[PDB]
């Protein structure tokens, strides 16, 4: 609006604005101002040191500047040029700080101090090219509100189910006798208890359950109170702390009857990324081929690279030629390029690796000097192959290879370190850094890997992009970190003895803590401490939980757009790899220029299922077992079966054996079928005639052979078995980087991580005897323990031991239990110091982002492979690339719709109401009232609220019944039971009326809880009418039908890994709080799956590996008769869980990449040419004018149909005056009887408008040419009506 | 036709007709569990509690367990009606509500299973008996037997989006 438009010398200030140096000034204005928020040190109960006093006055200086800068621009530009959001928001920052002065000096407010955190966002308006990069994001999130609207409706479903079934179970105590102490055991979180049957016993020797609140963390996960069940469901979906909830419910109610609930939560919580991994990959793959393929920048980019090879290629010959005079100088390529050095320098490097894969923290006397002679020996030889490479190769070309540009910097770092320590006059800090520089010599293997030669190009393409991307990420962290220092301000005081250690009470402490929430590790402890800090779970205090939701949702998604741009890069790395395998092959193309009866047994269906069942019964015999009884009846009945199940299997072997002779063993499958029975022989023989475990383990090899006819190996993982030699490099790439950072870890963290149990002694000699453990910090409640070194169980001593610990960080699990332990390292063998050495955190964060960058890579390799599997059948196309193939699928196949209209005009008057949508909104309303009728159930409430609560549940049940009645009156059940949505509510209605009657009988009990779910289920009627999201699920329902056998692989893991673990990891006595207990048990089978299922979402498998080592108590009902008491646990747990987390997580990605193979077609539908809704719409127009289901429309009403479709597919608004007639004149429309034309002829004529055409002669040849294409696509030779459809569509 | 004439709706119907009589057997059967005080050993029943030391003595006293099971037979009565009519007029669609009632009837027996389990904890040994395993087998055959009949009644999601829900 540009207020009052005055010229005279404002123009000077206008010309002042257009000067370039405002980039030079004001960029440094922000960057100074963020440092002004860095060292702002918050102090808890109104305290200021000196620096906070000063910079409050310096906050006046920063407010002084922008108050000059902005109102000058209104005089410069005015309000027609503040239409910029970056000018619209920038001012909103400036406006509030001036208001903050006005309030601060009128009183001479607190929340008025935290709006000033937004000042880093002034960088965006200043710095160019970032305004694009944010708009990479906000135009990528918009294809997700059909996916985010699912979880929000799925939470509202899973919150109300929890609030009905679990209302107020968490309240009973485990207190002592008459006092007010909760009774726990040293490590245990105080779990609920119950004094009736079927739950906890509460056997802590001197206790009794009562009322009150011992419930979870500090009051946070009641299943009271709608507003809280929305929290704990949201805690479980992101999969960090859900098994804590399940142990709270199972200890409160009883097991075997909630685990149904939480598993269906996570299988629709693990399903949900499989929406959104591919939901975000949709537009990404689209933008890679609908921005740049519409542009053609890729040919421009690979041309300049092709010239870059010609520049480097032909310059070297000029470089070689003009200088070239010795009997040597050809002894170069005699030696250097020869095959001898390629198998000789590798030896020294592999010796320079095993010069480092020493380093104990003890190193007795040998390796102390043997590594010192190695730096003299191995560096010498290495120098030789430099100096031969320097002189007799060519000096300029040796500095032309980047890979040999690295070798000088090694051999510079080889000698200059070496000549320094000959002096010695230096700090032992300094020589400690120099030993870290010796780990550059591992990077000689990075010049290997031919696979890296595009993985180098994976990086060097994107440095223009991702460094602008990781500027935006590091911005997003510093925004939320400085917000955290104001919302939480070091309010973590508490007055207790527990170390709530992830406080925000610094800047770089807040930075590390904030990062933890992004990785999703342990953000309970962060959040639980946030809400406990303010007052309690309350009305004001609990609302700050949305700082940690928004940090976890908005934070995670921009991390996903980082992923997004990386997948584009390997697609460019695909094309530089694929097209190079054309052009490299084409250069050589220029350089080319009654045993017979037993076969009836092996074929029979009387034999086919009969060997399936004895697998399925041999499975179940392995399923339910004793394994800690040693003599019981279970062992002896099930012992009888598997000997007999060998016997039926034995005839299966012999009847197979007489079929084929010497050429029977040509199958490796056939070799596998035989060695099982051989092992079985001695399994059965040694028992019946007097370590015998291996005979029992290998019975589960029999259920392997079930997938004999399953091609889910032969299609899906065979596609990965193509890329398994590509990912055989890629997994061995990261394992090299898990190797090399282990050696950086060992050079830093030897001997440390070594902590006493009495935290004040720090040293070996000074830490024994006894000491005083205070239960809660009253200095009277004083207890004893012996003290000793707790060597902290994931230690960095040997490089074997290191990689087992960098693995736990790589699964993002317990890295804060390791980082906070890692900071406290002290001298070589000394206990921890509280916040010594804060700088060691940069080691884990660079390590994290490194592997978490690499993680994304492993996933990107998959999706590229998947697309290129679909292409191989599409290369005999001759079509519009699946656009025309869609129209082949639609214009041929699709019949009419169902379209029911009655007679008997009493019945019609019902029918006129039903399809008329005046009451479709009404059921929409009364569902939403039955949300809040179920969404106000507080706890303890009253008898006022109860009397309302029964009455409405009766009244709503009547209305849906009268709905059901009137729908049944018009649509008599042949009509009514056509739609499954009509069927499903009929399941609800009877299920609701029993909920009315069972409520009468208790007015006069488990289904009094259990049938209450039927009020919840009627919310799912909402998805009947939300078209945007109904087809999205429909797509993935159509998917999981198509891939059963891949999901049948993962359950072969759980089945096999349990029965292995069930016979090894029994006998492991179930002491509470030691992470293997009554709820995390190995003993029965079904426990086993949940413990395995706890690993698959990664809920702290860190701990449970440590609970099976060698020193666990042996469950005092089993064995071990004197003395040998603690010896039931083996070191095979290491190779168990580690291989389990690999082969599980891996197999699940093979599931998630497999769902691409169906639904890529859905993900990249052009919503600007012709999608499915249009072709879905056309089926519904027949439901208007052809309600007799004839499949034929008269020629007259064609015209009124073509005006009413929609313009983008049908005809526009200016209609028609010839055009929507002349188009039909310009097409193939036959006439059948009277005047009635079929649908498919009308369907095909309109669809040729979109999939464009030519005139007759070209159409008449197309009537064979599409008939040439479709007869191929008609895989069945039958159906001459399809050819009859082909002439009638051609007519 | 082929909904009715697939044998998979004939296999799953007959094994429901197993559990229908099995549930009907657990209607009358008074041997849910054994009273064992240590004699007045007795049997908790849906209708009458019979006590034996042969000096056998039937009596009664726990009330809603019969009445909840009264609806359970009443579904099975009503669930045979539309299922029998679903054969003889080529009316296919009545397999749907016949499957509906067969779902709920085993569900109400589960209620009485908990209600009789509730009668144990109120109180002398209680051991479960053969009529308990009558119902817990009758539960599964009416629950899992119904839904497979229900889902095979409903057509497919067919494979490919040009036919949906007809
Ligand atoms: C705790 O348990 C032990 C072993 O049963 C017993 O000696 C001791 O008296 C118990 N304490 C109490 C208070 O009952
Ligand atoms: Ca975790
Ligand atoms: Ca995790």
């Amino acid at each position: 609006f540009c207020l009052t438009l005055q010229n005279p010398l404002r123009k000077a200030c206008i010309s002042i604005v257009e000067w370039k140096p405002f980039e030079t000034i004001i960029l440094l204005t922000i960057f100074a101002n963020c440092v002004a928020l860095a060292v702002y040190l918050p102090m808890p109960e109104d305290d200021n040191n000196s620096l906070n006093l000063g910079l409050e006055k310096l906050e006046y200086f920063f407010l002084t500047v922008f108050s000059i800068e902005a109102a000058m621009k209104i005089i410069a530009y005015g309000f027609l040029f503040h239409q910029d959001a970056y000018l619209r928001s920038g001012w909103n920052v400036l406006d509030f700080i001036i208001v903050f002065l006005g309030v601060f000096t009128a009183i001479l407010v607190k929340a008025l101090r935290a709006f000033r955190v937004l000042r880093p966002l002034r960088l965006v308006s200043g710095v160019p090219s970032l305004q694009v990069v944010l708009n990479s994001i906000f135009k990528a999130m918009l294809p997700l509100f059909h996916i985010a609207l699912l979880v929000l409706f799925m939470v509202i479903i899973y919150a109300i189910i929890g609030l009905e079934l679990f209302k107020g179970k968490m309240h009973k105590t485990c207190y002592y006798i008459g006092t007010d102490i909760v009774a726990t055991v040293e490590n245990e979180k105080p779990s609920p208890c119950a004094r009736t049957g079927s739950g906890r016993p509460c056997t802590i020797n001197g206790s009794e359950c009562r009322g009150g609140w011992p419930g979870p963390n500090h009051g946070i996960t009641h299943f009271d109170n709608f507003g809280f069940s929305m929290l704990t469901v949201y805690q479980c979906i992101t999969m960090e702390g859900w098994t804590d909830v399940l142990y709270w419910v199972n200890d409160a109610i009883g097991n075997e009857w909630p685990w149904i609930y939480f598993v269906t939560l996570i299988l629709l919580g693990s399903f949900f990324i499989l929406n959104l991994v591919l939901g975000v990959l949709s537009g990404e793959f689209t933008k890679e081929r609908e921005k740049a393929k519409s542009r053609g920048t890729f040919q421009k980019l690979r041309e300049k690279q092709q010239l870059e090879e010609d520049l480097r290629g032909y310059m070297s010959w000029i470089t070689q030629g003009e200088v070239m005079n010795r009997v040597f100088r050809w002894k170069c390529h005699d030696l250097v390029k020869s095959r001898v050095f390629y198998w000789l320098v590798i030896l020294i490097v592999a010796l320079n690796t095993l010069s480092i894969a020493s380093e104990h923290h003890n190193q007795p006397l040998w390796l102390t000097h043997l590594q010192d002679i190695a730096n003299r020996v191995l560096l010498s030889l290495f120098t030789i192959e430099m100096l031969l490479k320097m002189y007799g190769l060519g000096l300029r070309q040796y500095f032309m290879s980047i890979f040999n540009r690295f070798d000088c910097f090694v051999v510079c770092s080889g000698i200059l370190e070496l000549l320094l320590v000959e002096s010695g006059a230096m700090t032992p800090l300094g020589i400690s850094v120099l030993r870290c520089i010796r780990l550059l010599r591992l990077f000689k293997i990075t010049k290997y890997w031919t696979s890296l030669s595009n993985l180098v190009a994976s990086l060097l393409n994107s440095i223009r992009s991702i460094a602008s991307l990781l500027l935006l990420l590091f911005l997003f962290i510093i925004i939320f970190a400085l917000l955290g220092m104001q919302l939480f301000g070091g309010r973590y005081d508490f007055e207790d003895t527990e170390v709530r250690r992830s406080n925000f009470d610094n800047f770089p402490q807040a930075l590390i803590s904030v990062f933890q929430v992004l990785t999703g590790e342990d953000w309970n402890s962060v959040m639980y401490n946030g809400i406990m800090a303010y007052g309690g779970p309350s009305y004001p205090g609990v609302l700050v939980c949305i700082y940690f939701i928004i940090l976890f949702v908005c934070g995670n998604y921009i991390l996903l757009n980082v992923f997004l741009a990386i997948a584009v890069d390997n697609l460019a790395e695909a094309e530089s790899l694929t097209s190079a395998q054309k052009a490299k092959a084409e250069e050589r193309k220029r350089r080319k220029m009654v045993r017979v009866l037993c076969h009836r047994i092996v074929n029979a269906t009387w034999f086919t299922n009969f060997i399936l069942l004895f697998i399925l019964l041999s499975s179940a015999a392995l399923a339910a077992e004793d394994p800690i009884r040693a003599e019981s009846v279970r062992n002896q009945i099930l012992g009888y079966f598997d000997i007999a199940f060998t016997s039926v299997f034995t005839v299966e072997i012999v009847l197979k054996m007489t079929t084929y002779g010497a050429f029977l063993h040509k199958g490796s499958f056939c070799r596998n079928y035989f060695n099982i029975l051989d092992l079985l022989v001695v399994a059965v023989s040694l028992i019946s005639m007097g370590v015998v475990k291996i005979l029992r383990v290998l019975r589960v090899l029999r259920p392997l052979r079930a997938i004999n006819r399953a091609k889910g190996l032969k299609h899906v993982v065979q596609c990965v078995f193509v890329a398994i030699r590509t990912i055989g490099n890629i997994v061995l790439v990261t394992t090299l980087l898990q190797f090399m950072f282990a050696c950086i870890g060992v050079q830093l963290f030897k001997g440390k991580f070594f902590s006493c149990n009495d935290l004040s002694k720090m040293t070996e000699e000074e830490c024994r005897g006894y000491y005083y453990v205070y239960k809660d910090g009253d200095p009277t409640q004083m207890e004893l323990r012996p003290r000793q070194w707790i060597h902290n169980d994931f230690h960095f001593d040997n490089v074997l031991s290191a990689m087992m610990s960098l693995f736990t960080v790589s699964t993002f699990e317990g890295w804060p239990q390791l980082l906070y332990r890692a900071i406290d390292s002290n001298e070589e063998d000394m206990g921890p110091v509280y916040n010594n050495r804060v700088e060691m955190a940069i080691f884990f964060i660079i390590y994290i982002i490194l592997i978490a960058f690499f993680m994304m890579n492993i996933f990107v390799g998959f999706v590229i492979v998947t697309f290129q599997e679909q292409g191989e059948t599409e290369y005999k196309n001759c079509e519009l690339d699946k656009n025309q193939r869609q129209c082949v699928q639609y214009a041929l196949k699709a019949r009419p719709l169902r379209c029911y209209i009655p007679k008997n005009p009493y019945q019609y008057q019902v029918w006129y109401v039903v399809t008329s949508s005046y009451f479709e909104y009404l059921m929409f309303a009364l569902i939403m009232l039955n949300t809040i009728c179920l969404g106000m159930q507080h706890y303890h409430q009253s008898e006022e609220m109860n009397h309302i609560s029964d009455i409405l549940n009766v009244a709503f049940t009547i209305i849906f019944t009268l709905e059901m009645i009137l729908k049944l009156l018009a649509f008599k059940a042949r009509g009514y039971f056509g739609d499954p949505w009509n069927v499903f509510d009929f399941l609800i209605v009877i299920g609701s009326i029993i909920d009315v009657i069972l409520s009468e009988i208790d007015t006069f009990r488990i289904s009094s809880a259990f049938f209450r779910l039927f009020r919840v289920m009627r919310l799912i009627k909402l998805l009947s009418r939300a078209e945007g999201v109904r087809t999205l699920l429909w797509t993935f329902i159509k998917s999981f039908q198509a891939l059963p056998y891949v999901a049948l692989l993962i359950v072969m893991l759980f089945f096999i890994y349990a029965v292995i673990g069930m016979q090894m990891f029994g006998k492991i006595a179930l002491v509470d709080g030691t992470q293997i207990n009554r709820n995390n048990n190995f003993q029965t089978f079904p426990q086993a799956v949940l413990l395995l299922f706890r690993c698959a979402t990664g809920e702290a498998w860190q701990e449970i590996l440590l609970a099976c080592s060698y020193g666990k108590l042996c469950d005092p009902e089993s064995d071990y008769a004197p003395g040998e008491e603690y010896t039931c646990g083996t070191n095979f747990a290491y190779y168990y869980f580690i291989s389990f987390y690999m082969l599980c997580a891996f197999l699940i990605i093979n599931l998630f990449v497999a769902v691409i193979m169906d639904n890529f077609d859905y993900l990249t539908r052009d919503w600007s040419i012709l999608g499915p809704h249009h072709l879905d719409e056309f089926k519904a127009i027949w439901a208007e004018y052809d309600p007799e289901a004839k499949g034929r429309i008269k020629h007259l009403d064609v015209v009124t149909l073509l005006r009413r479709i929609q313009p983008p597919l049908g005809f526009g608004k200016f209609c028609p005056h010839r055009v929507a007639c002349k188009r039909l004149v310009g097409m193939n429309m036959p006439l059948n009887s009277d005047g009635t034309v079929t649908f498919n002829a009308t369907l095909f004529a309109l669809v040729r408008t979109a999939l464009k055409i030519k005139t007759e002669g070209n159409f008449e040849q197309a009537n064979e040419e599409l008939r040439a294409i479709i007869k191929k696509i008609w895989k069945r030779t039958s159906m001459k009506l399809l050819d009859q459809v082909i002439p009638p569509i051609g007519d | 036709m082929s909904p009715t004439e697939a044998p998979k709706v004939r296999v799953t119907l007959f094994c429901i007709l197993v559990g229908i009589v099995l549930a009907m057997t657990a209607v009358v059967s008074d041997h849910w569990a054994v009273l064992s005080p240590h004699c007045e050993a007795a049997h908790f029943g849906l209708w009458r509690i019979c006590t034996k030391r042969g000096e056998k003595n039937c009596s009664y006293f726990s009330i809603s367990a019969a009445a909840i099971s009264v609806f359970s037979l009443g579904f099975l009565i009503m669930g045979t009606i539309c299922a029998l009519m679903a054969f003889r007029k080529k009316r296919d669609y009545l397999l749907r509500p016949a499957s509906m009632f067969y779902v709920f009837a085993g569900l109400c027996l589960f209620v009485s299973l908990e209600v009789m389990r509730q009668s144990v904890k109120r109180m002398i040994e209680y051991y479960y008996s053969w009529s308990f395993a009558c119902a817990c087998a009758a539960f599964v055959l009416l629950f899992l037997g119904g839904i497979s009949l229900l889902l095979f009644s409903l057509p497919r999601m067919p494979q490919n989006p040009w036919e949906s829900c007809m």
